[PDB]
């Protein structure tokens, strides 16, 4: 379920179902915490927008 | 064997200044309309809801 | 993404032309795929690859 | 490693007598309405705004 | 300049005939880019090189 004013142009590109963008491969290696913060915080933007 | 997702979206809205870029197509541009459904077509390309 | 049609009528667009197709119409909108494996549409006798 | 500047304007106004040539864009034609914003395409064909 | 179109009808209109756009509508605009590369412009599957 996803609310009804989600852009229709996030979807004609490939991305993740959820909202933000997911690539683990672009961090940092060995440091779990650092791909915690792109997963799941909100002070920073998605990588992809 | 090769497996792909497939990522899909149904029931959005579009925002309050809608638009147009199609030359032929005589009906659905009533701003009262709402859709409940989006086609795919399938592997025999028989296309359902 | 693959083939999504919020309306039975977008998807005819898509087939009859597919350069001068509008993605999003006043309501209702197209997303075009993008994947791997590009397939044969066919509906009716007309194919759009 | 070539390095390109690269500019682009948000937030104009045309002047009064509003012309046009296109025969297709049917929503936005009003006079009330002004765009606040830009769409600028991203490196891997992303439009952002 | 950059593709800078100031509604997201104006940049859907430069992919589906690169031709007979309209550089400048009633209200809204859309700057074609000059740059000393070019690119392949691929939103959805149309392409304007």
């Amino acid at each position: 379920p996803t609310p009804v004013t989600s852009d229709v142009a996030y979807f004609q590109t490939p991305s993740n179902p959820r909202g933000r963008a997911a690539c683990v491969v672009s961090c940092d290696a060995y440091s779990n915490e650092s791909a915690e913060r792109l997963l799941y915080d909100h002070s920073i933007p998605d990588p992809a927008y | 064997r090769i497996q792909y997702t497939y990522f899909f979206p149904v029931g959005l809205h579009l925002p309050v200044p809608r638009y147009s870029t199609s030359v032929s197509v005589r009906g659905v541009e009533s701003p009262a309309i709402q859709s409940t459904e989006t086609w795919v077509v399938n592997k025999n390309n028989v296309p359902l809801c | 993404p693959t083939l999504a049609a919020s309306h039975r009528v977008m998807l005819d667009e898509y087939m009859s032309n597919k350069q001068t197709h509008a993605p999003v119409h006043m309501g209702q909108y197209l997303i075009e795929e993008v994947a791997p494996m590009k397939r044969l549409l066919k509906l009716g006798n007309k194919v759009v690859y």
